[PDB]
RNA sequence: CCAGACAGCCAGGAUGUUGGCUUAGAAGCAGCCAUCAUUUAAAGAAAGCGUAAUAGCUCACUGGUCGAGUCGGCCUGCGC
């Protein structure tokens, strides 16, 4: 629509990342909304409504809110990635809950860089609080 | 709790009537048998036959779990009955009371659905009376039977008036035609259609023989006469030609094949003019041969069937009353001729003659 | 071949209503009714509905789910049809308490974790009825 | 090919073109639109 | 519209739900009424095809690629 509802969508972006600056990716190369429903089914059943994935990645959508906060998705941003923002705990399971879509066919399209919460590499981390 | 009783005596009575009229066992084999069918899968590889199976199962299915209802309220409003009576339970006994309406209700329009078929049921009807070759007995006879039926229509709360009626010089009338206007009148007279047969001790003849005579009801619903639409100008084929200037106009309508010339006049309008009137009186002409020719036929079938015709029996000698198509009978020929037909009326919707 | 079509759980053997169209694949009939008559741990009379995979080896996977939440405002309202003019004339009346109650009892299968949600769907489901809360 | 003096788009499909001076539109949706300014 | 626009190109287009009735069947798509909610990137109780109805094929819509203009209304001259 218009410039003015793309700066509340930025100013949101930024405020999403600002209070919860968890974060983790996916990808809808070939995917289906009913394997989203079973996501944001099991998110809300987690926590709130508050589950954003925020699939804005152009090269000045979310690079251009990046500069606030979490500077390295610049590189990230231009190509097919959602990003997914979160609260609950230091490196929560939402990660791994991607891997096993990954798993259950999203065809290794988001390759699990991992948003370098812990400025770690794109391979797992299964070491994670419990 | 006793007008309680005798409407669920009632309710069963009538039930058992219906299902006897109905035939439920036979139209329960059918749509046993159009579901088999049904599950067979060809039958919708065949599109209209699929259609016909359509229509029949809903039908008969309709009506199957319609009585299997009834069987199962009558049952089951007689059980909680037993209860409210010992009980005394009054808002369970105001749901039986709910219940058995609604379940009476839902019959009524069953029946209601199989006596009222017809598509001219709910029009008014012109109903006639006209006594035999017998004389001024059967002139009495349906003068009486006149007065039998202005009672009948009364009672039922149909509104009625003589149109015309032809009376005999002696006594009685000759012949009366009477409009019933009303909701369903159509459908509530359209059975008596026919012939009925006196027999009573004469007192018109001077040795009190007694006579046999008869007299005919014949009823049909007041059709809505539509208006004569116009012919249109492709339908048409419009000539000129020299006259025995080109004046002479002829207009053939193709469909039907008939022409109209006019050559009288100079002017080729006034021509054209004359034989679109021409055009018109004639379609008007064959419209009116063409209802005349389907009446004749329905004619060769009523006359075909003939002896059929003769309906209604009244034995005043012997005091009996017969209806010879469903066969019934009683013995009150002075409530039958007040006009307390209702029974045999019932009778005969429900039989479908 | 994953379509659903199925009948109350009351009626088993469904040969008039789906028959055939339950029965293209080379599964069998009786196989499809001992399936779903296989019914019996809850109630009988009302739509039960069921996903069927159908594999090559008509060895078919089948998943059931709830009633559908039109015929449990059937049953919440005790009236049989109320969709014909309901702006013109208001044919019924549902409490939000029994709405919450069909929310709750339906917040097993039904797709949403926010209850008060699935709740006000279910009234929008309702006012799609023409019953009016 | 229907040959009409007022041509115009009548789905989605449908595609003016001009060719020799004359207006025809075309389908490739259904061949029916197919028609012609004359 | 360089908070990347238009057209292409890769993706989705779901959940209650097949919203009910009347039909014979009614599933977005025969008619009538209401035209919501959830997931929200977005999905209309559906714009079209289609089914015997389902099924199935698109669309609106929105995500990704590309990187300078885009789009259709008004007035008006000359033309077809
Ligand atoms: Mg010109
Ligand atoms: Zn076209």
């Amino acid at each position: 629509a218009l410039n003015l509802q793309d700066k509340q969508a930025i100013v949101a972006e930024v405020s999403e990342v600002a209070k919860g600056a968890l974060s983790a990716v996916v990808a809808d190369s070939r995917g289906v909304t009913v394997d989203k429903m079973t996501e944001l089914r099991k998110a809300g059943r987690e926590a709130g409504v508050y589950m954003r994935v925020v699939r804005n990645t152009l090269l000045r959508r979310a690079v251009e809110g990046t500069p606030f906060e979490c500077l390295k998705d610049a590189f990230v941003g231009p190509t097919l990635i959602a990003y997914s923002m979160e609260h609950p705990g230091a490196a929560a399971r939402l990660f791994k809950e991607f891997a096993k879509a990954n798993a259950k066919f999203e065809v290794k399209a988001a390759a699990f860089e991992g948003e370098l919460i812990p400025a770690s590499q794109i391979d797992r981390l299964a070491t994670l609080p419990t | 709790i006793n007008p309680v009783n005798n409407r669920i005596q009632d309710l069963t009575e009538r039930s058992d009537v219906l299902r006897g009229y109905l035939d439920y066992d036979a139209k329960k084999e059918r749509l046993e048998e159009v579901n088999a069918e049904l599950e067979q899968p060809d039958v919708w590889n065949e599109p209209e036959r699929a259609q016909a199976l359509g229509k029949e199962r809903s039908s008969l299915e309709a009506v199957v779990d319609t009585l299997d209802q009834m069987k199962q309220g009558l049952e089951d409003v007689s059980g909680l009955l037993e209860l409210a009576v010992e009980a005394d339970d009054e808002e369970t006994f105001n749901e039986a009371v709910a219940e058995l309406d609604a379940l009476e209700e839902k019959l009524a329009q069953l029946e209601f659905r199989r006596m009222f078929s017809g598509e001219y049921d709910s029009a008014d009807c012109y109903l006639d009376i006209q006594a035999g070759s017998g004389g001024t007995e059967a002139q009495d006879w349906a003068s009486m039977l006149e007065r039998m039926y202005l009672r009948w229509a009364e009672s039922r709360g149909f509104k009625t008036e003589i149109i015309e009626e032809s009376e005999g010089e002696v006594a009685g009338i000759k012949s009366v035609t009477i409009k019933i206007s009303g909701d369903y009148a159509y459908g509530w007279l359209r059975t008596e259609t026919g012939v009925h047969r006196l027999v009573r001790k004469s007192p018109f003849d001077s040795g009190g023989r007694r006579h046999t005579s008869f007299s005919s009801a014949f009823v049909y619903p007041e059709v809505d006469d539509d208006i004569d639409i116009e012919i249109n100008p492709a339908d048409l084929r419009i000539d000129v030609y020299r006259t025995s200037t080109e004046s002479a106009v002829r207009i053939t309508h193709i469909p039907t094949g008939i022409v109209t010339q006019c050559q009288n006049d100079r002017s080729q309008h006034k021509n054209k003019d004359q034989a679109m009137k021409q055009m018109k009186a004639k379609l008007y002409e064959l419209e009116m041969q063409k209802k005349n020719a389907e009446k004749q036929a329905m004619e060769d079938n009523k006359s075909d069937i003939g002896w059929g015709s003769q309906i209604r029996s009244y034995v005043l000698d012997d005091s009996r009353i017969k209806d010879l198509r469903t066969g019934v009978e009683t013995r009150n020929t002075q409530a039958v001729l007040d006009g307390s037909l209702d029974q045999f009326i019932e009778a005969s919707l429900k039989a479908g003659l | 071949a994953y379509v659903k079509l199925q009948v109350a759980a009351g009626m088993a053997n469904p040969s008039p209503p789906v028959g055939p169209a339950l029965g293209q694949q080379g599964v069998n009939i009786m196989e499809f009714c001992k399936a779903f008559n296989a019914t019996d741990s809850i109630e009988k009379g009302l739509p039960i509905p069921v996903v069927i995979t159908v594999y090559a080896d008509r060895s078919f996977t089948f998943v059931t789910k709830t009633p559908p939440a039109a015929v449990l405002l059937k049953k919440a309202a005790g009236i049989k049809s109320g969709s014909g003019k309901p702006n013109k004339d208001k044919v019924g009346k549902i409490s939000r308490a029994q709405l919450q109650e069909i929310a709750q009892t339906k917040a097993a299968d039904m797709t949403g974790a926010d209850i008060e949600a699935m709740t006000r769907s279910i009234e929008g489901t309702a006012r799609s009825m023409g019953l009016v809360v | 090919m229907k040959v009409r003096a007022s041509v115009k788009k009548l789905c989605r499909n449908c595609k003016i073109v001009k060719r020799d001076g004359v207006i025809r539109v075309i389908c490739s949706a259904e061949p029916k639109h197919k028609q012609r300014q004359g």
